[PDB]
RNA sequence: AUCUGUUUGGUGGAACCUGAUUAGAGGAAACUCAAAGAGUGCUAUGGUAU
């Protein structure tokens, strides 16, 4: 629509064809762009998990502070998330409500972890390599760019043995050994 | 400093139609409409361009007050290429010729003068510059030459009279366009020698606001001139608020 | 296939939605394609909003509003499994119904 | 005391030139251009608000 | 009304019926529009209709 | 629209009177003329244009 | 033109750094990146300025650099100043280091 | 200047690999080809070198001058800031003595 | 300066190297020593960082620039001095 | 041929022009007045032009000090009082209680200055005028305004205190 | 304090914390009414006063 | 010169630190297709309609 004149704007203050309140600020698209998610419902599946963690954290909070059950379950929930890598630190219990976010789960996706491990220059580039079958976690080749890598599994992410990518790395350093391949 | 055979680098000024000639010294220069001659003996710069030989004229701030305005850094000049300008108080071609240079062949200048002895010289310079309309008539009575002036994009007034505030208003009402420019050169001795310079400038600005001219800026012309200031304003007929 | 077709109110533009998820918006007289989406989902129906610039598509579980070029603008979370779409042009109201048996009116202008 | 105030004043005149321009009689001799150069992108001008 | 108006003692119309002249005891004579939403400019035929 | 365009005040005549205005007379033959008087004893003739 | 004749290039490089040409001038502060449209011109004096502000043809040169080096005072000044800077820049450098290691040798 | 050991140099990440340039010893054909304008132009190539050397040193000295007066001035200001700070505390004790 | 004589603020002249040791060089003073200590620590600080970067290097790091770039048999990077001529180009040059 | 890493097209808030937030997106150094020799205003000479602030008229009535006499007594010179339209607007705006102030403020000796800015805030108007022209004395008792005028160099500042006016930054006294 | 559970424990803690804050914390910042649109809030106040 | 080694310009851009940006950054073509912004031109003329 053309830029509204002064008198039209006053009579049409709330009209917005491109931003609605139910969109929640397009937090959907923004997080998808940063981490290059391809399935439009992957954010909302992550969100529903984040909500359930937050629901339990509240229900634990309302329980009395000295209760052994409260302390036990909260510690278990902190360790589990930290092991997954969603939570960077296990110290403060407020992190369950403040620092549990969809972006936290997204950052553990295989495309991003390669980018942090510098196996790729960019997230978009790293996604292409997964779809090309160059990336393995352990001895299993992975073509799904939504593989959530736990902290312990992050050590086993590596190129495939015969990948052309692996040959360029060794060739660039003049360390290519053709017996291995 | 700027001797005869010395070479210089000509580059454009921030204001359109004005150029700077760099070197050991910097000179404000405007392109010559009538090449091969000087109107008041200024230095000229000749440039070969593909080849035709273009010529430039040096603009001396100590002789023309408008040039002193450029040197001090006036933010806005409504004198620009392709704009009609009404020059009141055109004693001779010392400054009108330079104003004629800036507007270009497309624009025009209406030079208004009262005394006849300089008028004869103003006509003589005018013949060399086709885009100058010389009006040898009293600027206090704009009606006498209404046939000879159309709409003008800006009004420049260098008239040295105590009642210049009335001269600027009457000419602006008849000929200046809405949202048009007004540039005035004020000499405090001429208006009121009894009182200090600042009061006259403050007093003069008030008259312009009364006359529906919104003052945008005032600049003092030192060190080139003492007791002078150039006030640039916009003629806001609709409202000054 | 199969394909569901809805013309614009003034008849200048055509919107076809394949069942397997092929949505195309075009100007059929001059043979100009405005947008073509290959959503890998089950599309049921689509309609033009106030003009050809925007159109709505009833996908598997949510209705989506799209731009003239095919860029998504909103995901209507409140509309669930809409199977029929209609637009009241003067009221700027979008209407939906489906397996939930809920009739939902949505104001395009205010959202 | 007189000598010290003489030198204090002449020193003050020098500083005033740095703060602002001061009229110094105008032009002396042929106009040789602006010795210290022209700045295209600076306005020393006072704007009404 | 206006906070600067203090006691209306005289009210009159312009002879064209478009304006109101008011005189208070504060010492000012004010001008008002007879119809606040109307404007005095000549309107194009499309405006008028 | 009528409300947000309702701008009745247009202005005031000059600087007004020293004391309150108690007598206003309009010229019934001329549109833009007015005569006013104040308790100070002064009477003025205005050009409303 | 893209040819950017070296005579023209040196002229503009001699105006970006004009503050150092003469030790008594001390111009204002400005940057002067090379403009994308400029021209080179020669001043033409008035006939009334024959004695005051006119240059002799033998002194006239096609380029500013030609006239500047033609001067003898400035040419002398740069030789003095440039040599002084070299002494400042060459103090304590490799040549100095070798001497200190040479004295430690008995001869 | 620092000389990185080759063992550390060899095993460096691609982003941080120091570019060390080896000197050329076999004369390149282009090096044997290029023509150098001598005589008059030599006098016009030294001179520009002489001018630029003065201009840098002049700027590099004036820049050091600004940093010298920058230090003395801020020391003067921090004293003024200290006076306005302690006196600010005094006023807020006198005021809240009333309240 | 308050309650201080000018005699109190007298420059203490600073000595020179002995003649017997004159071969070795200039007797360093505290200001001279400070320049050495800072210089060594500045280099050592960077050299420590480079060693740490070597230790944490990921062998699998891949950058598309690896194709254009080349390395030495010693393992050090090779970089072109200015950054081959076809026969047609050579014929014109000759 | 198909491209890899295909993603659904969606509205990009940060870079889309149509959205309002993205749609929206010669240095000047004012000359130091030639009328000022460091901190001494050489241009100001008798008779003086004085700008009246709204508080000044009220406090003048408080102490039974006539505007013309109090000035002409304080500076030993003819003073030309000036009341701007903003100051008059504020006085009218005060209400019936301050009607005495309005009638004195309209004394014909007190000249009037037209103004060309929408707001009626007088403090800003006076501060702008003194900055442009260094030819006015500011007559005010407001604490906020006086401190602003003090920072501006060479602006004599007049106030009403005790039994008569007081002038601060005017050497000729 | 050990027995109390549910909303009462959440409301109890907030009431205690505010009370301690009022002594030293500035009135503007300690207590901030939640943002509600114009038309709604007059509705809530009018009914509540009723 | 198996002399010397500072400076100017060009090539290259390790570490630290700072700033901005981020589905990495660009480039070329046009009687191509769209969505917007600014200015300008045109008797642009029913105050109550032959
Ligand atoms: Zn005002």
């Amino acid at each position: 629509v053309r830029k509204l004149k002064h008198h039209e704007q006053k009579l049409l203050k709330k009209v917005d064809f491109l931003e609605w309140k139910q969109d929640q600020g397009h937090r959907d698209t923004q997080v998808m762009r940063t981490y290059h998610i391809q399935n439009r419902e992957d954010y909302h599946k992550y969100n529903r998990i984040c909500g359930d963690i937050r629901r339990l954290a509240n229900k634990l909070s309302l329980l009395p502070p000295t209760d052994p059950f409260r302390r036990k379950h909260e510690q278990l929930l902190l360790d589990k998330l930290y092991a997954m890598g969603v939570l960077t630190t296990k110290s403060k219990i407020s992190d369950l409500e403040n620092k549990v976010t969809v972006s936290a789960i997204c950052r553990r996706r295989l495309p991003v972890i390669m980018h942090r491990l510098k196996m790729a220059e960019t997230i978009q580039d790293a996604v292409k390599f997964i779809e090309q079958g160059h990336v393995r976690v352990g001895p299993n080749l992975i073509n799904d760019p939504a593989y959530l890598v736990t902290r312990n599994m992050e050590d086993y992410v590596t190129w495939v043995d015969n990948s052309k990518i692996k040959k360029t790395l060794l060739r660039y350093r003049n360390q290519i050994d053709d017996f291995d391949f | 400093g700027a001797r005869g055979g010395a070479k210089v680098v000509i580059e454009p000024h921030r204001h359109a139609g004005v150029y700077i000639a760099r070197g050991k010294e910097d000179l404000l220069v405007t392109k010559n409409m009538a090449p091969g001659e000087s109107v008041y003996g200024e230095k000229r710069i000749s440039v070969e361009e593909p080849p035709t030989k273009v010529e430039y004229r040096v603009w001396n701030p100590f002789r023309s007050k408008l040039a002193a305005g450029i040197m001090g850094g006036l933010d806005e000049l409504f004198i620009a290429p392709g704009k009609k300008v009404l020059y009141l108080g055109a004693a001779s071609g010392t400054s009108v010729s330079h104003v004629s240079d800036v507007v270009g062949p497309e624009g025009v200048v209406y030079a208004v003068e009262f005394s006849h002895r300089p008028g004869r010289e103003l006509i003589s310079m005018a013949k060399k510059r086709p885009n100058i309309i010389p009006i040898i008539e009293d600027a206090r009575h704009p009606q006498k030459y209404r046939m000879l002036i159309g709409m003008v994009d800006c009004v420049f007034a260098d008239v040295a009279q105590p009642d210049q505030a009335r001269i600027i208003a009457l000419n602006s009402h008849m000929f200046l366009k809405d949202q048009g420019g007004v540039v005035i050169s004020i000499k405090a001795n001429c208006i009121d020698s009894t009182v200090d310079a600042e009061t006259v400038f403050a007093r003069e600005v008030q008259k312009l606001r009364e006359e529906r001219i919104k003052p945008l800026e005032q600049l003092t012309l030192e060190p080139y001139e003492r007791d002078h200031c150039i006030v640039v304003g916009r003629y806001m007929r609709s409202g000054l608020k | 296939g199969p394909y569901h077709i809805k013309y614009a109110k003034n008849g200048t533009h055509l919107l076809i939605t394949g069942r397997k998820g092929h949505v195309a918006s075009m100007d059929w007289r001059k043979g100009q394609l405005r947008a073509e989406l290959f959503l890998n989902e089950t599309c049921h129906s689509a309609t033009y909003l106030q003009n050809e610039q925007y159109f709505a598509v009833a996908q598997k579980k949510y209705t989506f509003i799209y731009d003239h070029e095919g860029t998504e603008l909103h995901r209507l979370k409140q509309h669930i499994e809409a199977r029929h779409l209609d637009f009241l042009p003067y009221h700027y109201l979008l209407v939906t119904a489906g397996e939930t048996g809920w009739l939902k009116y949505h104001d395009v202008s205010t959202g | 005391s007189r000598v010290k105030k003489r030198k204090k004043y002449q020193k003050a005149q020098k500083k005033l030139k740095s703060v602002r321009a001061v009229y110094s009689g105008g032009q002396s001799g042929v106009y040789e251009g602006e010795k210290t150069g022209i700045k295209k992108g600076l306005t020393r001008s006072v704007k009404f608000k | 009304h206006t906070k600067r108006m203090q006691h209306v003692f005289q009210v009159k119309y312009s002879m064209d019926s478009k304006y109101i002249i008011s005189g208070s005891d504060d010492g000012n004579v004010r001008l008002w529009r007879s119809k606040a939403w109307e404007r005095s400019n000549v309107k194009t035929t499309r405006e008028k209709n | 629209l009528e409300r947000m365009f309702a701008k009745p005040f247009v202005g005031q005549l000059g600087y007004g009177h020293r004391d309150g205005v108690y007598a206003i007379a309009k010229n019934y033959g001329s549109l833009n003329k007015l005569a006013t008087g104040s308790a100070d004893g002064v009477i003025k003739y205005w050009n409303m244009s | 033109d893209d040819n950017m004749r070296r005579e023209v290039q040196r002229d503009l490089l001699l105006i970006k750094h004009r503050a150092a040409l003469d030790p008594k001038r001390h111009y204002k502060k400005q940057r002067w990146e090379v403009p994308e449209r400029f021209a080179i011109g020669t001043i033409i004096e008035d006939k009334s300025e024959f004695y005051s502000s006119r240059m002799n043809r033998k002194e006239r040169k096609s380029t500013i650099l030609e006239t500047l080096m033609g001067d003898e005072a400035s040419n002398k000044y740069f030789k003095r100043k440039y040599n002084e800077i070299q002494e400042k820049s060459t103090s304590g450098r490799k040549a100095h280091y070798k001497k200190m290691k040479e004295m430690r040798k008995k001869r | 200047g620092l000389k990185v050991p080759k063992a550390v140099q060899k095993e460096l990440p691609f982003k941080s690999q120091i570019h060390q340039m080896k000197p050329q010893k076999k004369k390149t054909y282009m090096a044997k080809r290029a023509v150098v304008l001598g005589g008059d132009e030599k006098k016009a190539r030294s001179f520009i070198q002489k001018v630029l050397t003065i201009s840098k040193a002049k700027d590099s000295k004036r820049k050091e001058q600004k940093a010298s007066q920058r230090k003395e001035r801020l020391k003067k200001l921090a004293k003024m800031e200290e006076e306005k700070s302690q006196r600010d505390k005094e006023k807020k004790k006198e005021y809240f003595a009333q309240n | 300066a308050k309650l201080v004589h000018d005699v109190q603020k007298k420059q203490h002249r600073e000595r020179s190297q002995l003649t017997s040791r004159s071969r070795y060089g200039f007797l360093e003073k505290h200001k001279d020593y400070v320049k050495r200590a800072q210089d060594f620590h500045r280099k050592q600080s960077t050299l420590k960082v480079l060693r740490e970067k070597a230790k944490e290097r990921n062998p699998d790091e891949y950058y598309h620039a690896m194709h254009s770039r080349k390395t030495d048999a010693k393992g050090l990077l090779i970089s072109s001095r200015h950054g081959s001529l076809s026969m047609d180009q050579v014929k014109l040059l000759k | 041929t198909r491209k890899f890493g295909l993603v659904k097209r969606t509205l990009n808030t940060k870079k889309d022009q149509r959205l309002k937030k993205n749609q929206e997106n010669t240095r000047n150094i004012p000359q130091v007045s030639s009328a000022l020799f460091f901190q001494y205003n050489q241009a100001i000479k008798p008779p003086y032009q004085v700008l009246i602030d709204t508080n000044f008229i009220n406090f003048s009535i408080q102490k039974k000090v006539d505007i013309v006499r109090g000035m002409m007594d304080c500076l030993l010179a003819k003073c030309n009082p000036l009341i701007t339209d903003c100051v008059m607007a504020e006085l009218e705006k005060l209400g019936p209680k301050y009607r005495i102030a309005l009638k004195l403020a309209r004394d014909p000796r007190i000249k009037r200055l037209s103004c060309s800015h929408k707001g009626t805030y007088a403090d800003d108007c006076l501060v702008h005028r003194v900055l442009q022209h260094k030819c006015y004395i500011v007559a005010t008792n407001d604490a906020g305004l006086k401190q602003r005028i003090r920072k501006i160099p060479g602006i004599p500042l007049m106030s009403v205190g005790g039994h008569a006016y007081v002038i601060e930054k005017l050497p000729d006294v | 304090d050990d027995q109390v559970i549910g909303k009462a424990r959440s409301r109890t803690l907030e009431m205690r914390l505010n009370r301690l804050s009022r002594v030293n914390g500035h009135q503007d910042k300690i207590n901030k009414l939640e943002k509600v649109p114009m038309h709604i809030r007059r509705g809530m106040i009018d009914k509540h006063v009723k």
